[PDB]
């Protein structure tokens, strides 16, 4: 609303007002006068901030930043008096300020500067810096790769807030898949400090834990970004082809070093929806043993998860569990299962045998 | 008999699972103790595919 000009000699004469405040500081009724006062004061270093910061944003072309504001917020700040402004709406500060360092990092111009007249003005520097840095690595292969590293060390740095949508998104932009993956990794592991997903879920995420709950949601939230990430690889290798399925393959051997039981757990679940189980055979996990014998115990669709299991633990050259699975799969009574299915167990399973268990062949 | 039709899914890789299928199921009905290594490889391959 104010051009540069007005809001600097305002800040002249209140920077005066600040400067007899501050001179005579020292020099019921006497404390409630310093109460004010000290309102008074404290409005007025908001207040040239504020002013300060009008004035950079009408000398970056005021127009251009708000109008990438959300058209939500351009009408609050249509609705909104200045009062308003230094007083309540800090969202409103916050929102002019990340549109306008957004302008200047689409610009793919250094966030020092505006970052160092932020500071100095209105004390989003680093924040700023770290978003031109990684914007700046679409446009420049071993100094982007480089840049790249540096990228992610800045954001995972930060990892609470990061928007990891959009990170991971321009890290996909440049084919800085492993960026995408220890990021969603360092944000999960910095969003739930503690691990009260692992807990809850463990627990069998039992209903009254809204902490547990809750952390579990964030870390999932975060994986979502390595999930779609390998979703948006694994489909465009359908549709290049081998190049977006390389993508894949190293974001899910990526994936693989992943600690984090619940996220295992996840995969799993996500991989057996993906119907990818030869890819479920073909890593190891600790949990999918237990995931699959919990699910198969649990799920009262069991027909699936035992299959799948007797299949992991041939593949794992247990036989005689296996064994006992399939077993345990054809005697279940269950409409989905007719009598050749069923003989055709029984005799996998005899053969698995040859390959107390004596008894379990009488029995047979 | 069933190396040979794992050869075919082989080079067909590189209805033959219904009739591996047939195979398994009749070395399991068999009335005869077939040999061990026996039902080893055939167990074995019956999954490769």
């Amino acid at each position: 609303s104010v051009t540069p000009q007005h809001l600097e000699s305002v800040l002249k004469e209140l920077k005066g007002l600040l400067e007899f405040l501050d001179r005579y500081s020292q020099f019921e009724a006497q404390l409630a006068e310093q109460f004010s006062l000290q309102g008074i004061h404290q409005l007025v270093r908001k207040m040239c901030q504020a002013l300060a910061l009008w004035k950079l944003l009408c000398e970056h072309q005021f127009s251009l930043v708000v109008s990438d504001l959300q058209k939500e917020l351009q009408e609050q700040l249509k609705i909104t008096t200045f009062k308003d402004l230094v007083i309540r709406d800090k969202e409103l500060t916050g929102a002019l300020t990340a549109s306008l360092i957004s302008c200047y990092i689409r610009d793919n111009a250094s966030v020092d500067g505006i970052s160092y007249r932020l500071q100095e003005v209105c004390p989003d520097a680093v924040c700023s810096k770290a978003n031109e840095l990684l914007q700046r690595s679409r446009h420049v292969k071993q100094e982007k790769e480089r840049m790249l590293r540096e990228s992610l060390k800045e954001y995972q740095k930060i990892s609470q807030q990061v928007d990891l949508p959009n990170v991971c998104a321009q890290y996909r932009q440049v084919r800085f898949y492993e960026g995408v993956v220890e990021l969603c990794l360092s944000a999960a592991e910095k969003k739930d400090p503690q691990g009260l997903g692992l807990h809850f879920h463990k627990n069998g995420e039992p209903e009254e834990d809204m902490a547990g709950l809750q952390a579990f949601q964030e870390r999932l939230n975060s994986y979502k970004c390595i999930t779609d990430t390998l979703q948006e690889l694994v489909n465009q290798s359908k549709a290049s082809n081998e190049e977006a399925g390389i993508h894949f393959e190293q974001m899910l051997k990526l994936a693989q070093r992943s600690a984090d039981e619940l996220f295992n757990i996840a995969l799993f679940n996500w991989l057996i929806q993906a119907d990818l189980t030869d890819k479920l055979l073909e890593l190891n996990s600790p949990f999918l043993e237990p995931h699959l014998v919990r699910m198969a115990k649990l799920d009262q669709n069991k027909v699936r998860y035992m299959d799948l299991l007797w299949r992991y633990y041939e593949k794992n050259r247990n036989f005689s569990n296996a064994a006992r699975v399939v077993a345990k799969l054809a005697d279940m009574h269950s409409p989905e299962i007719s009598l050749k299915q069923r003989l055709e167990y029984i005799s996998r399973a005899i053969l698995s045998a040859k390959s107390a268990d004596g008894e379990f062949l009488h029995e047979l | 008999t069933m190396n040979i039709l794992f050869t075919q899914y082989k080079r067909l890789k590189g209805v033959l699972r219904s009739q591996a299928r047939a195979l398994i199921t009749f070395a399991g009905m068999i009335p005869y103790r077939m040999s061990g290594d026996t039902n080893a490889r055939l167990v074995q391959m019956e999954v490769l595919m």
